[PDB]
């Protein structure tokens, strides 16, 4: 059924599975019209389809032309997401197709189930995890390819860079979700943390900087402090008072 | 007017005939029901006084044969049987009528309730939902499962209602996923009406039969089927105007007849709120919406 903290290790087992996040599919800026009404202008979006074990990210770029002359766009966006995930599954060799697709928002369940009727053995599941994948567009190279797109396009990434050479998928996923949660809570400060040191660079073929193991521990500590710091700024809490156990519950 | 004689009433039992009911005491000199209106299906149903488990009964049409009831002490129920000897049957009925051992089907002349509940219900269609071809009448009880319930376990004792499933390849044209899921008109008009039922009369007959089994036997799968058939119409943007007006009449009399005290178990809140207030047909069921709001405002 639903995916939560009780069955968290199932994400890193050998059954091919994908997360689908539709947050960034339909993106708009809201603005005033000359007559003083309000209007939206769509901007390019993306479907964030991620393998938690391998890091493979299937980034389907949603070009604003797909909305032209359509109504009820927030509803359509869910069905367009489902259509594109179904098309991706059909494009994969059978031995690469997922056994489960986990949607980050429960409103995707019916659209995806209906589009996947031809795949009755692929389980479509919600999750009780609050995952920060909406912050994907805070990763500069992902944002860049989405905005520059002039047509629909699928771009493939490994969102873990080369981390799996050194760490498990469980640890890589924990490092990813902490980075994304920090970027979601305070983008400016998170990016400051990630690039403050000009001697650490992002390889051309990577998304994140080339940190050593020790630098990653420092970075991850700084990200947990940021999320803690913001948590305090939000609720007006003296974080200095907080014990280590108290900090553990808040970070996720 | 036709007659269903009883051989005897050896066990205390509440007996229903259509929407009427009466209590018979253990070994009371009861020998059947007379003055049954010709021209409609009927249902004669039972709930034992010492074991209200298993409401059960028989759908029949007196035009199709001479039927009577006899208690079976081995199987522990009142069974319907057909008498093939016409003069034996006439002679049995005449004797029981002369001794006034029969209850009279108690139809008020002004009262169209039973017609309005069975307008589209035909025996021949019942016998395809309830498969027991050696009898002209059809047994139904509280516990019988539907073909769909069994897919989700004795197939001979099943209610073979037409399977309706909104998330199925039958309901959803490849390439029309969003369209067909949000507007079920394809599924209603092409798959179900043109394809399976052939016309709206057969669809309404099955709908009415499902409601009656739900109401009279507390048959849960029948209730599921009744609601699915309502929801399939209400969730279609394109429905013939004559079907919508007829549906409003059908549901009105169903809601009117439902025991006030069974609404919690016989009415699905989600379906009714969706059908009356959110669906394409939210404004097409005036009579039904008005009786539902005055009789079951809590459900809504
Ligand atoms: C590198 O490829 C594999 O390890 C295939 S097994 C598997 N892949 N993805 C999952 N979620 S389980
Ligand atoms: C905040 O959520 C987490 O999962 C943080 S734990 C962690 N991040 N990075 C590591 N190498 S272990």
């Amino acid at each position: 059924g639903a995916m939560n903290s009780s069955n968290y290790a199932e994400l890193f087992n050998n059954d091919i599975k994908l997360f689908v996040d539709d947050t960034n599919v339909y993106r708009v800026t809201v603005h005033k019209t000359f007559e003083g009404n309000v209007a939206t202008k769509a901007i390019n979006g993306c479907i964030f389809t991620l393998n938690p074990k391998t890091g493979h990210l299937f980034l389907k770029i949603i070009h604003t032309s797909v909305w032209a002359g359509q109504k009820r766009l927030s509803q359509l966006a869910k069905w367009k997401t489902a259509e594109e995930v179904s098309a991706l599954v059909r494009s994969l060799p059978k031995e690469e197709q997922p056994k489960q697709i986990i949607v980050t928002r429960k409103a995707m369940l019916d659209p995806l189930e209906v589009h996947m009727l031809d795949f009755p053995n692929i389980a479509i599941r919600p999750t009780e995890l609050r995952l920060p994948f909406s912050a994907a567009m805070s990763i500069d190279k992902l944002s860049d390819v989405v905005m520059k797109a002039t047509e629909p396009q699928m771009v493939l990434f490994n969102i873990y860079d080369d981390w799996l050479d050194r760490i498990s998928s469980y640890t890589a996923f924990s490092r990813l979700t902490l980075l994304l949660r920090a970027l979601k809570t305070n983008e400016e400060s998170a990016k400051m943390i990630l690039l403050s040191d000009p001697t650490i660079t992002i390889k051309s073929y990577h998304l994140w900087p080339s940190f050593t193991d020790e630098q990653w521990i420092t970075i991850e500590s700084q990200m947990r402090d940021l999320i803690l710091t913001e948590y305090g700024r939000k609720y007006n809490v003296n974080i200095s008072a907080l014990t280590q156990t108290e900090i553990k519950d808040i970070i996720l | 007017m036709n007659t269903v004689p009883f051989t005897s009433a050896p066990i205390e039992v509440t007996i229903g005939i259509d929407q009427y009911s009466f209590n018979v005491k253990e070994n009371q000199p009861f020998h059947g029901i007379k003055d049954i209106p010709i021209g409609h299906v009927h249902v004669i149903h039972f709930q034992h006084a010492d074991n209200s488990s298993m409401r059960y009964g028989y759908w029949f049409d007196c035009r199709m044969g001479n039927f009577y009831i006899q208690y079976d002490p081995k199987d522990g129920l009142y069974k319907m049987m057909e008498e093939r000897d016409g003069a034996k049957f006439e002679n049995i009925v005449h004797n029981f009528k002369e001794r006034q051992m029969m209850v009279s089907y108690p139809k008020i002349d002004e009262d169209d309730t039973w017609y309005n509940l069975t307008e589209f219900v035909q025996m021949d269609k019942i016998r395809k939902i309830v498969r027991k071809d050696e009898n002209q009448f059809s047994y139904v009880d509280s516990s019988m499962t539907t073909v769909q319930e069994n897919e989700l376990s004795d197939p001979a004792h099943s209610l073979n209602y037409t399977v309706i499933n909104f998330k199925s390849r039958e309901a959803i044209r490849p390439g029309h996923e969003m369209e067909d899921f949000l507007d079920k008109s394809y599924y209603l008009n092409t798959v179900m009406l043109q394809g399976i039922f052939k016309n709206s009369s057969n669809y309404f007959g099955e709908l009415q039969f499902a409601f009656l089994n739900a109401m009279f036997f507390g048959n849960y799968g029948s209730s599921l089927q009744w609601h699915a058939m309502i929801e399939l119409i209400c969730s279609s943007a394109t429905v013939p105007k004559h079907m919508l007006d007829k549906l409003d009449e059908i549901l009105y009399y169903q809601i009117k007849t439902l025991p006030e005290q069974y609404s919690d178990i016989l009415l699905n809140e989600r379906v009714w709120n969706i059908c009356l207030y959110s669906s394409f047909q939210k404004n097409s069921l005036h009579n039904t919406e008005k009786i539902m709001e005055n009789k079951y405002p809590e459900l809504l």
